[PDB]
């Protein structure tokens, strides 16, 4: 609605087409962040709630996030480019035994 | 001091070798000499046409070199003596070899490998059989005679002060024995003469290439600046390991070094693995494992987690193994040659290979781990004998409970149903009964590429001139309505009457591999149900995981390079994580033979074409065509030819036998063999220990039947692969329920012969890895087939694939290539396009770990005496080139040789020398490149010779089509009128409709014409054209040498349609501001300083191809097309859609391009792409000159989308094509920066402002784009786009 | 099976270069054999209306080709009945050539055609162009065809 | 040299040969 | 060999587009 | 240190001067 | 008048220049159906009315209609294909001796 | 990881042919193998939020 | 044993117009060695009611489609009798039976129907469709045999 | 002398065929050897400014 | 027709006293 | 002129950065 008004045709029918194929990354994403990565390696909700208000107020007196380096033209590569898990991870039935 | 310039001093030193004294000077392009003749003379001379003693008067009178013909000095050769008479040598090396000659009395008649025999005046029938051998073994055709090939190693070794071993007992010989054969200078194949042991010329090409092989290391180790190889802590000169080597694989060179081929590759293959600190290159790719977007980083050492893993029961085993088959073979030349050294250098090296290092990072050890890999080919081609044996199934395993064989079978099965459902959800299917006719010249033509076979027929051609056989693909529109008929489908091969025949061919260092050559009663049948799997497979894009259920990226059968090709072994070997297991099978294809294999693949084709039951070909249905092709007695009993089986008596029991049990007829005898009758009155009598005759059957053993599966198939490599992927598929099974929870599978992937998993080995114990690995052999054996555990190798930081060697991240190169030998007697007909792959070759050869200072000066070698001696006329002394009269006085001694100037090799193609570059080989010179290397000021030094001489270059062969000896009018169009397309077939229906069509752009592809232009295009090959106008060619050739001027020219563009990259010199080219400064990194190490420049200061490519000119985007895309790309190029289709003028619609695009007999499925993406670029499409085409078409290129950076950025600015108004000759100019240039050390710049294009100079280029794309021969024949177009655009840009 | 003319698309269709679209792609590309096998079975329904009706196949990436979606979306509107007294489409068939008009309509539009959806959000919920032209009706209705041939 | 007289004219004007001699 | 028009070229494949249907 | 590759047009210029 | 008020031009410009044979396939169609298929197993009237209520409301006591597969892309090729009855039936003057 | 039809971005953004843009130029360019190392880190991110 | 009519899941009308079975592939299959064994496993299940039941024998050594298992759970719901009076399964085999029924109905490869999920957690714990069938009926109890036979 | 990028007037000056203006012809066509000359003065007069 | 370079290069004095004077 | 000694110096300065 704001690509539209502001007149830039053509780079928003490319948008509105891409629609159903930036739906389809996020679906195999929330497969893999719900019912894939959950151990007792996952952050318990006590410390994730307290993620962003740590970043913005700048108090460090909890675990520091990971920060990475990415490119410039890398963001257009991902937004062209999902991910489908073919090959799950092989220590997934073996992990609550190494867990324990 | 210089290239060009000590080249050229040592190569005028080997032509006043090889003759006694020619004043060869540099500024001349050629000299022209005489050779004295007496066999054409002395055929005249039973005619009785004499004037003067031919004789005596001459051959003294040319020993005293003071008479000449025509001004022209004439002289022969030097004498075999005089090569290496100018110093004395004694040698151990030929004491060894006098020691291994072997009398008539010892000899097995049917050894697969040649010993040394003594040749013996008045020589019986049975010298003369090994006499018959020796001329069909050792045959040493190529490209320039080894007499003076052996005067170029005289002339080198005097100048680098040293003396190879292979010129040692070579002087050693000539000394003793004077010529060891006669070879003619014409044709190479040609050798009469023999010497002490008939394995002279065999023995000489061990020689050179010891000599060769030797004056590489000793240049490259200048070149590294280092004075010795270090293995580990210890220093070993590499010299010595040829000195012992050679010497062991002398007594019988063609099965010694067979049997150490497999130690020596495997020595190094586990060489740096279970050394306690391990240097690897780190690289990142894609998280498949056959991913090969790969990128490369800094080195780092890392600790070895498999240091103790090595002392297992599995390692120490092989490494024992591999003792044996050395201490076999060394216990075998002890025998044979009275000699008792026993090789103790090597065997130093093997004692400790898991624990000491290897490091890439050094030079010294990757140049050894390069040697030994290096060292394979110093017999050169292996020309070698196979009995013809048959199956012997009385011995192969039967079916039982306890193994796994049927479980290989239904397996089997199962993955043929799977590949067909795959190829079908990929519009691949079965062809149908309408386009049966017209797919079998498709798929019979472009599998003979593949797998090429034989049926004999009577090609005639008329204005009386008769062709044999002439087994090629063109066969089949002879006789093809009739093969596919009731009577030829319905014989079986088992009688005698009727058989197929094998065909043998060499191969570089293996064993000679025979090639079935079926018939097509049994191919076209089996090539319809073929053809999905053929073309689905040869798509490369596939990912590859076991818990990944589809076959097509599994399975891979067969851009250019292979380092790009073969990215994933220099990945995963660096990774401390994967362990790979790589087996092979030792005697695959006789293991193929069991059941478990053809049974289980012809019942899955049967279910598969089920669904297409209804549907028949001339009545025939596909349970009938499938046994057609295949058969339950046709493949089970079928008679194959060969040499037949031969045994030796003695004279006293032929004479008693001789009229009543010996025929002639029935089979063709060899020549120094005696005939029998049956086999049975063969065998009874036979033995002997004289043997004082031989004795050979023609009609007791008729043939040898066989039951294999035969590689003159056209199912050949794809079920090859099926039944490793089935044997594959069931040792994951077996493995993970024995020991579950060990060495998980991450990747697979099968090639025909060979196996390749990457796996993560997960428990580093020796106790529990040999349970892992004997389960793994005994899985293999419970399949039928045999593994060796001398041969498979399961090591983490080694990954080979395909011939393809990877160490530590990082590679092991190997050039197992030969220079002298082929597998044909090469003829140089076109001897300008033969030197041009030449020089493509040793660009491979140099990246793959040779010096360049040496394969530069073996190319300048070749070019002087490649095309010398094909003559037969004669010059006058007032430079005019004539055929010369049958005389008295021009008969004799008239022969003309023409030695070209070795500087021939760095004038550029066009101005009739090759284009080669002598500051960089995989650099090509073209005009314009000839301009700016001069005009760069600091190769004033080095192109100095080639300045004097670039014009004085005479022209070279050629082989053109002509008017006579051309059309005749009933040979293909027998089967023409039977195969077109139905676009087509509806056109020769209607009369008025093949006139509307004629009047169309197709021209010179008019239905009236495609079937006249489809023969003379058949009609390109040996016996037919280029045997027939061998006689016209010399009458046309001294036509262009009178009419050659020394007068050369650069020239801006080419012909109208055309332009080359000369395009270039339109406007000035600056170079302005400084890049970066990092070197980057690469996986081959062992380069040469200036191919190592090359990749340092520029990347290796990173990023996928550019699809730079629409004249290669069209070969890609007709590669689809089967028929018309080996006939129609890119250039014609071209020219139909340019005068067709503006392309309209699709629609239109579609249907003249199936008038045109194009397949339909690849038309529609053809006017697909085309109108997608019409509005940047230009009147323009492009002439590359083969830039970029090597190895070594196309593992560079350059020519991709990301390079002209970063490098090349170019102005906006310059179209598509223009910008092309552009670029391909700006990787030329950026190459050439890099070698000679300059600075990296960003090189723009310069244009000023002023109108006086800014007219001259409006001026010249006004006439590029609209030239004036083309107005004048109405095909420009003035409503074109970028016409239009061209006129307001630039002013 | 009788074609029609070529000038009635080179006119009108491809009748100007320089913009493409999803009409102009599908212009050439003749069929293959499966694919005038198909046109063999829309023939068979269409003369025996009530008792042969047909659906869609589930092929992968033919679905996720947008310029194959969106002309066969409205040529469907004007080939097939559904609703009335009969039908042709499934009721599944005739859902999945509303969602392929609806990715049409508002395909590439420019601030010019004034375009307010509806309350509902459910496909064909827009009243669009300068004349406020209602395309609620085109969506399918079974019980009386508001959208199709009859 | 000039655009859209010696590309276009000069094929209408050498269109003489078609229609009279046609 | 002289350049085709649109009409010069459309009138030329309605013909030949007839006879490829009458040989299915 | 390498300088600018001139094009044609300026090598046609040099090799008239010469004469004219 | 749906596809002018979108802006589709050059699309709506075509199915105008379509209707005049996109008319005479219906008339091919409706001759076929009325004249040629009016046999005794074509289906009665009292059944043919109660086939569009029976699909709507999922009952299945008659006989369901026979769903056949088409593509995505048989769409647009339909379109552009008529169906000229070149040769009528070979069994259609013998059909009522058949029947009875 | 997979990449979408070729179509989506060929039927409306390179649609309107001899006028480039930021978007059109985009398209095509294929990504180096150092930059699909860095999409590789992207979705890495992704799956582990905050 | 006999096999089926081939007639009943295909319809062929004139030569090339034929009708398409949904279960194609798994009527184009076979049984292998091990795989006949487990139907004679089955078949020694049901004629003797509470004497021999049966689990799910979990192997990684067989690689099959997910399709296969999604449609055993159909299958399974309607073969086997988990009621009031006897069962042929075991209590974790009606549970993994569940699961395979849970990712059949929700795994929609046409247009989709929407879904009301209930407030606890346990499978087939929703209400499918436009009329709002409840499926937590088809959950399995053993008490009075809901989901399957009896 | 630092030039700026080419990607500047190559989406927004040069961004469609079939249009030139007074500044379309101008982009391109590097100076000569002695308008380069005429740079060294402007920058001379902007540091020394009265 | 076309232009055409010469073979002969005397000017190899001139034209790099003229690219000289341009660096 | 050119030297071929020039070129290896840049080659022996990375090879003997690798160590």
């Amino acid at each position: 609605r704001m690509l539209v008004a502001a007149g830039k045709d053509s780079e928003a029918a490319y948008f509105r087409s891409m629609l159903p194929f930036h739906m389809v990354r996020f679906a195999r994403i929330n497969q893999i962040i719900n019912e894939d990565l959950h151990s007792v390696f996952s952050l318990p909700d006590d410390m994730f709630n307290a993620l962003l208000p740590d970043l913005i107020a700048g108090a460090h007196q909890n675990a520091d996030p990971v920060v990475l380096d990415v490119s410039w033209i890398s963001l257009w590569f991902a937004f062209n480019r999902s991910f489908e898990p073919t090959h799950r991870n092989e220590m997934l039935e073996v992990a609550p035994l190494i867990e324990s | 001091v210089a290239i060009t310039v000590q080249g050229a001093q040592l190569i005028k030193r080997v032509v006043e070798r090889f003759y006694p004294g020619i004043a060869f000077n540099i500024n001349e392009g050629a000299c022209y000499i005489y050779k004295f003749s007496d066999h054409i003379r002395r055929i005249r001379m039973k005619h009785g046409t004499k004037y003067r003693r031919q004789a005596e008067e001459i051959i003294r009178n040319i020993s005293l070199r003071k008479e000449r013909l025509y001004g022209i000095p004439v002289l022969d050769e030097v004498e075999w003596k005089y090569v290496f008479d100018g110093q004395t040598f004694q040698s151990y090396a030929f004491e060894v070899y006098v020691n291994s000659i072997l009398p008539w009395s010892e000899l097995d008649p049917e050894e697969e490998f040649l010993r040394n025999y003594r040749v013996s005046r008045e020589m019986t029938e049975v010298e003369k059989f090994i006499e018959f051998r020796a001329k069909n073994e050792m045959q040493i055709y190529g490209d320039i005679p080894i007499k003076v090939w052996c005067c170029f190693i005289n002339e080198l070794s005097a100048e680098l002060k040293h003396v190879p071993l292979g010129m040692q007992v070579m002087a050693d010989f000539v000394n003793r024995f004077d010529s060891p054969f006669h070879q003619g200078n014409r044709d190479l194949s040609n050798l009469e003469d023999f010497q002490v042991a008939y394995t002279t010329p065999l023995l000489f090409e061990m020689c050179c290439m010891e000599s060769i092989l030797e004056f590489n290391i000793k240049m490259r180790m200048r070149e590294e600046e280092i004075s010795a190889l270090e293995f580990g802590d210890m220093k070993v000169d590499p010299v010595g390991l040829l000195r012992e080597f050679f010497i062991l694989c002398l007594p019988h060179p063609k099965k010694i070094n067979n049997v150490l081929r497999a130690p020596y590759s495997w020595f190094v293959k586990m060489w740096g693995v279970g050394a306690d600190p391990i240097v690897v290159l780190q690289s990142t790719a894609g998280d498949d494992r056959n991913s090969k977007d790969v990128f490369y980083d800094k080195f780092r050492t890392e600790p070895n987690r498999y240091k103790a893993l090595f002392r297992s029961s599995f390692y120490n085993e092989s490494r024992r193994m591999n003792e044996e088959k050395i201490l076999e073979a060394v216990k075998y030349s002890q025998k044979l040659g009275s000699h008792d050294r026993r090789l103790p250098l090597f065997e130093k090296m093997l004692k400790t290979v898991y624990t000491t290092p290897f490091y890439p990072h050094k030079s010294s050890n990757m140049i050894l781990a390069s040697f030994l890999l290096s060292i394979q080919t110093i017999t050169g081609y292996g020309r070698a004998w196979v009995k013809n044996v048959s199956t012997e199934f009385d011995k192969q395993l039967k079916p039982n409970p306890s193994n796994l064989v049927q479980d290989v079978s239904d397996l089997t099965r199962e993955f043929f149903k799977q590949a067909y459902v795959e190829a079908k959800e990929r519009r691949e299917e079965i062809v149908k009964p309408e386009d049966l006719y017209t797919s079998m010249l498709r798929l019979a033509r472009n599998t003979s590429s593949g797998f090429s076979t034989e049926i004999y027929v009577k090609k005639r051609f008329g204005p009386l001139i008769k062709i044999n056989s002439r087994i090629k693909a063109l066969v089949i529109f002879t006789k093809g309505h009739t093969v596919f008929t009731d009577e030829e489908l319905h014989k079986k091969y088992n009688s005698v009457e009727l058989y197929q025949t094998k065909g043998s061919r060499d191969v570089p260092i293996k064993a000679t591999r025979t090639i079935y050559s079926i018939n097509l009663s049994v191919l076209v049948p089996q090539l319809i149900v073929t053809l999905p799997l053929n073309e689905y497979f040869s798509r490369v894009g596939g990912i590859t995981s076991p818990d990944y259920k589809k076959i097509g990226g599994k399975v891979i059968v067969g851009t250019g390079s292979r380092v790009m090709d073969a990215a994933d072994c220099f990945r995963n070997s660096a990774d401390r994580d994967i362990f790979t297991i790589a087996i092979d099978y030792s005697e695959y294809d006789t293991h193929l033979t069991r059941h478990n294999f053809r049974t289980g693949m012809l019942q899955g084709i049967r279910e598969a074409m089920a669904p297409y039951r209804d549907l028949r070909y001339e009545g025939y249905t596909l349970e009938q065509i499938i046994d057609f092709g295949y058969g339950e007695g046709r493949v089970a009993n079928t008679l194959w030819n060969g040499k037949r089986r031969l045994f030796k008596t003695t004279f006293d029991a032929y004479i008693r036998l001789d009229e009543s049990e010996r025929d002639k007829g029935s089979f063709k005898v060899p020549k120094g063999v005696l005939p029998v009758s049956s086999v049975d009155v063969a065998n009874r009598i036979a033995v002997d220990k004289g043997f004082d005759t031989l004795i050979a059957a023609t009609d007791g053993s008729d043939l040898a039947l066989i039951d294999t599966h035969l590689s003159g198939e056209n199912s050949t490599l794809i079920a090859n692969s099926m039944h490793n992927m089935a044997i594959g598929t069931l040792m994951q099974r077996e493995v993970g329920r024995e020991q579950p929870g060990v060495l998980t599978f991450l990747s697979e992937q099968y090639v025909g012969d060979d196996t390749l998993f990457y796996t993560k080995l997960h428990t580093t114990d020796t106790k529990v890895f040999d349970k892992v690995a004997a389960s793994i052999f005994d899985t293999v054996a419970k399949c039928g087939h045999e593994a060796s555990p001398s041969k498979t190798m399961m090591t983490p930081y080694s990954v080979e694939k395909t011939q393809t060697h990877a160490k530590q991240g990082c590679y092991v190169p190997q050039d197992r290539m030969m220079i002298i030998s082929s597998e044909r007697r090469k003829d140089i007909e076109d001897v300008q396009g033969y030197v041009r792959s030449q020089v493509q070759t040793m660009i491979t050869k140099v990246s793959r770990g040779f010096c360049h200072d040496l394969a530069q000066l073996i190319l300048m070698l070749k070019t002087t005496f490649i095309g010398a001696w094909k003559m037969k006329r004669t010059i006058k002394e007032d430079a005019m080139y004539r055929d010369r009269k049958f005389d008295s006085n021009d008969e004799d001694g008239f022969t003309l040789i023409q030695i070209r100037n070795p500087l021939a090799l760095y004038v550029p193609i066009g101005w009739n020398g090759y284009g080669a570059h002598p500051a960089a080989l995989n650099i090509v010179m073209t005009e314009e490149m000839y301009v700016d290397s001069i005009m760069i000021s600091k190769l004033d030094e080095i192109m100095a010779p080639i300045r004097r001489i670039v014009h004085d270059i005479p022209p070279c062969w050629n082989e053109t089509q002509g008017d006579k000896r051309g059309l005749i009018s009933a040979t293909k169009m027998s089967f023409f009128s039977k195969m077109a397309r139905p676009a087509v077939q509806a056109a020769l229906s209607d009369p008025q409709i093949i006139n509307l069509v004629e009047e169309l752009p197709l021209g010179e592809f008019s239905p009236g014409r495609i079937s006249r232009t489809m023969m003379h295009s058949a009609l390109l090959k040996e016996s037919s054209a280029r045997t027939l106008l061998s006689s016209g060619y010399e009458l046309e050739y001294q036509k262009a040498l009178n009419s050659w001027i020394t007068q050369v020219s650069m020239r801006l563009g080419e012909e109208s349609g055309v332009i080359s990259t000369s395009y270039a010199k339109l406007f000035d080219v600056y170079f302005e501001g400084e890049l970066d400064g990092a070197p980057h990194m690469f996986p081959d190490q062992n380069l040469s300083p200036q191919f190592y420049i090359q990749k340092m200061m520029i990347g290796p490519r990173v990023s996928s191809r550019v699809r730079n000119s629409y004249v290669d985007r069209i070969d890609v895309i007709l590669r689809k097309d089967v028929v018309m790309r080996g006939f129609i190029t890119a250039n014609t289709i071209l020219n139909v859609i340019e005068k067709l003028g503006t392309n309209h619609s699709v629609g239109d695009l579609v249907t003249v391009f199936t008038l045109m007999n194009i397949e339909t499925r690849v038309a529609e993406e053809l006017a697909e792409y085309m109108t997608s670029e019409k509005i940047r499409f230009d009147a323009l085409k492009l002439l590359k000159k083969g830039i970029a078409g090597d190895e070594f290129t196309m593992s560079l950076n350059v020519a991709t989308q990301d390079f002209i950025d970063t490098y090349l600015a170019y102005p906006y108004q310059l179209t598509k094509t223009e910008v092309d000759a552009i670029s391909l100019y700006c990787t030329q240039m950026i190459m050439l920066r890099a070698a000679l050390g300059l600075p990296k710049k960003k090189m723009k294009i310069v244009v000023t402002d002023d109108a006086k100079k800014r007219y001259k280029i409006r001026l010249q794309r006004f006439r590029t784009h609209v030239p004036k021969i083309k107005v004048l024949k109405k095909l420009i177009d003035p409503n074109r786009m970028t016409v239009r655009n061209l006129e307001n840009q630039f002013v | 099976y009788i074609a029609p003319n070529p000038r009635i698309s080179s006119i009108t269709l491809t009748q100007r270069i320089t913009t493409t679209g999803p009409f102009a792609i599908l212009t050439g590309s003749t069929p293959t054999a499966q694919q005038l096998n198909d046109v063999r079975k829309i023939y068979l329904a269409l003369m025996f209306p009530g008792q042969i009706i047909l659906d869609l196949k589930i092929d992968p990436g033919e679905r996720m080709d947008p310029a194959v979606r969106m002309v066969a979306g409205v040529v469907g509107h004007l080939l097939f009945t559904a609703g009335g007294r009969f039908t042709n489409l499934t009721q599944n068939m005739a859902r999945q050539l509303d969602i392929a008009l609806n990715d049409y309509l508002l395909y590439m539009y420019n601030t010019r055609v004034q375009v307010n959806y509806g309350p509902t959000g459910e496909p064909l919920d827009f009243q669009i162009g300068r004349n406020q032209y209602d395309c609620n009706v085109f969506r399918a209705d079974f019980a009386t065809g508001t959208g199709y041939n009859g | 040299s000039g655009p859209l007289l010696s590309v276009f004219a000069l094929q209408e004007i050498m269109q003489k040969v078609r229609q009279v001699q046609a | 060999g002289p350049l085709l028009s649109v009409f010069a070229l459309q009138e030329i494949m309605q013909k030949v587009r007839q006879v490829q249907a009458d040989y299915m | 240190d390498s300088g600018p590759l001139l094009s044609v047009f300026a090598l046609q210029e040099i090799m008239q001067k010469v004469r004219q």
